[PDB]
């Protein structure tokens, strides 16, 4: 399942909107198994993930607050554990396990993350313009050397 | 409409997956004669009004930063209040949740406003650098550009 | 009931089932196969050579200028009976245009990274180191899907 | 009555004195038609087109980039064949493809974060490395493995 | 036994919570002036150097 | 669109005779399996390719 969350917080207080995926399963222990027919036996699989999705999200979003948008976008790898942590021993109390969880998408209405590329679009626009006008200087003066001859 | 320690709202939405523990003979019995013979959308109604006491007095006993940072030391809060009463009526939450936490008033986008600020000096003393270190060198090449055009033509002259 | 099948040197004849156990393939390439109606079933493969056009599009190089280019594969389905058997498992059943599909994906990927990795001198002009560096990344890749790119 | 499947497939039966399914790859069984029920999986490979759009790197820098995979269920080791049945038996190759798509651009994504543009476009070769090291072992769990990983596309609108 | 609601006419309850709205208006404002001197100084830096 | 040594371009067209090497047992039996069912037009376009190279 698609795990969205919207109009987040972090632990710089800084919004968000998030497109997290689960990957889950009834536990396949006859203890935990049982436990988990209690729930949906005679019951749909979209019974199923409509009553999961909303488990995640909470863990989601205590994970997201928990966090900083770089280590949000950046450290799926400190996520993912957390992740693991977090919503694992909660979730498993229900029968059901998150095989994996990722990121999809990492967003928002204001432009915080967009600000943090300009550094390098500068980086190599210098780069690419002190090349251009130094090629100027070789043509120019050979140019302006041959006609000189001439 | 929620308040807070310090009195400050927020709108909220909580999730929680109630069940009867079944397990307890003595509890399954005792919540039995509660809801025999009601559906599972009537013992929702009845249950549902239960647990927003409960979160609004953990709301109360907490400020809007920990609500939405502190997530965990609110769900144990809520079972730690909420469990025992819930008990009495034979149901117990599997677990709680916050899907929501919001207001029409600025308190929570005003937290962030300090990395826009850090960004935007970021952004600004990139930007400024680099077209500071552009025009040091379009200056430089100018000159040799100029000065060697000037002393050729001298030559055309001569 | 059985019937006789003959075999052409360029087709992979898989039968499952037959006089030797329950639980396995029998193998042939070329010649011929007895098969009972329902004791078990036949399956063929070509192993003829496919010819592709890998185009790519608004490249990179090791000095950051893109291209255009057109490359071409000349590709067979490996003929030892290892890799021959891997490569089965992915187009039994399935048509020369699927084959085509998606082999030409994984061209474009060793393309793309020798690309990034050379000078447009090199490119045009080193077609013998290209040819090589082409050997050496994408033949070690593809020859795990059990197929060879001959040129 | 006997059934056969071709190397592409496996058969998996259960039933009357079959309780630990018997799983068969490319071959023929015995079976009773009323009491006992057979069921299939391919074993063919998916050239999935792993999409991603506004990236980030270890730079922020946003990048729109469309990665090659090439997934198939490792049929060899019956552990993980077994493993991975239970998670697609009954599915369609087009439903196992928009399962699996998915979790790729996870670690393309984790990993674009990891690396600078340049090392994306001219070190595909440690960007494939760094890409199987991360997404191999997750993807073993689901029984499923990528024969290959490449790039078809990197770009972006800003220069 | 629970309550549901705390209202009422008159706006006895929404002052209770003003002084806080105000906690943090002033952080953040305090945060977007100091980034204005940070951005300021070096944007005029620039300027001077090239 | 050709290229030289001095990057210089020319407009080309070479001419090619190709033949399967039947009188080598061995090398008409690894084009056979090749080419088995495939007509003369077919062979030509696909050796085409080749000699531009």
């Amino acid at each position: 399942i698609l795990c969205r969350c919207e109009n987040i917080e972090t632990s710089e207080g800084v919004p968000l909107f998030v497109t997290g995926v689960a990957q889950v399963k009834i536990m396949t222990e006859k203890e935990l198994l049982a436990v988990a027919c209690e729930q949906f036996l005679g019951k749909n699989v979209q019974d199923i993930k409509n009553v999961v999705l909303q488990t995640l999200e909470g863990h989601l979003r205590s994970i997201l607050g928990t966090l900083t948008v770089e280590q949000i976008y950046q450290d799926r790898d400190q996520f993912a554990k957390l992740v693991r942590e977090v919503a694992a021993p909660d979730v498993g109390r229900m029968g059901i396990e998150i095989l994996s969880f990722t990121i999809k998408d990492v967003y928002d209405k204001v432009d915080y993350l967009s600000s943090l590329g300009k550094t390098q679009t500068a980086v190599v626009q210098r780069d690419a313009d002190i090349g251009v006008a130094e090629a100027e200087r070789d043509a120019g003066i050979r140019e302006a050397e041959c006609k000189k001859e001439m | 409409k929620v308040y807070t320690r310090h009195g400050v709202p927020i709108s909220v939405t909580g999730i929680a997956q109630v069940k009867i523990q079944g397990q307890n003979k003595e509890m399954l019995a005792a919540a039995c004669q509660m809801f025999l013979g009601k559906t599972e959308a009537e013992i929702a109604h009845i249950a549902l009004e239960t647990l927003e006491g409960h979160q609004r007095a953990i709301m109360a006993h907490m400020t809007v930063e920990e609500i939405y940072k502190d997530r965990q030391k609110f769900s144990e809060q809520v079972f730690k209040v909420a469990s025992s009463d819930l008990v009495n009526m034979g149901i117990s939450v599997v677990s709680y949740t916050l899907k929501d936490i919001h207001d029409d008033q600025d308190y929570l986008h005003s937290l962030g406003k300090a990395r826009t600020a850090q960004v935007q000096k970021d952004a600004r003393i990139g930007e400024a650098e680099a077209k500071r270190d552009a025009g040091i060198r379009e200056a430089k090449a100018k000159q040799e550009k100029v000065s060697a055009q000037y002393l050729s033509e001298i030559e055309m002259a001569k | 009931m059985g019937n006789c099948h003959t075999v052409g040197p360029n087709e992979a004849l898989v039968v499952s089932g037959g006089c030797c156990g329950s639980d396995y393939k029998q193998y042939v390439f070329g010649g011929w196969a007895w098969a009972w109606w329902c004791i078990s079933d036949t399956q063929r493969l070509s192993l003829e050579v496919m010819t592709i056009l890998c185009r790519c599009e608004n490249i990179e190089t090791s000095e950051g200028v893109p291209l255009f280019v057109t490359g071409v594969a000349q590709v067979k389905i490996m003929t030892e009976k290892e890799l021959l058997a891997v490569a089965c498992e992915q187009f039994l059943g399935k048509n020369v245009q699927d084959i085509k599909n998606v082999v030409l994906q994984t061209l474009e990927g060793h393309l793309r990274s020798i690309l990034g990795t050379l000078t447009v001198e090199q490119i045009y002009q080193d077609r013998d180191q290209f040819a090589k560096l082409v050997r050496e990344v994408a033949a070690p890749d593809v020859g795990r899907m059990g197929i060879e790119i001959l040129s | 009555m006997f059934f056969t499947c071709g190397p592409n497939e496996a058969m998996v039966v259960s039933g009357f004195c079959r309780s630990p399914p018997v799983m068969v790859a490319g071959g023929r069984v015995f079976v009773l038609p009323c009491i006992q029920q057979i069921q299939r999986i391919s074993l063919n490979t998916l050239t999935l087109n792993v999409k991603s759009e506004k990236v980030y790197t270890r730079h922020g820098v946003p990048i729109s980039v469309t990665g090659i995979a090439q997934v198939k269920i490792q049929g060899q080791n019956k552990e993980m064949l077994a493993a991975a049945c239970q998670m697609f038996l009954g599915k369609t190759e087009a439903e196992i493809a928009h399962i699996a798509l998915e979790t790729l651009e996870g670690h393309q994504r984790a990993i674009m974060a990891h690396m600078t543009v340049e090392e994306i476009y001219k070190d595909r070769q440690k960007f494939s490395e760094q890409v199987f090291k991360v997404a191999s072992s997750d993807l073993v769990n689901m029984g499923i493995s990528v024969v290959s990983y490449t790039l078809k596309d990197i770009h972006d609108d800003q220069d």
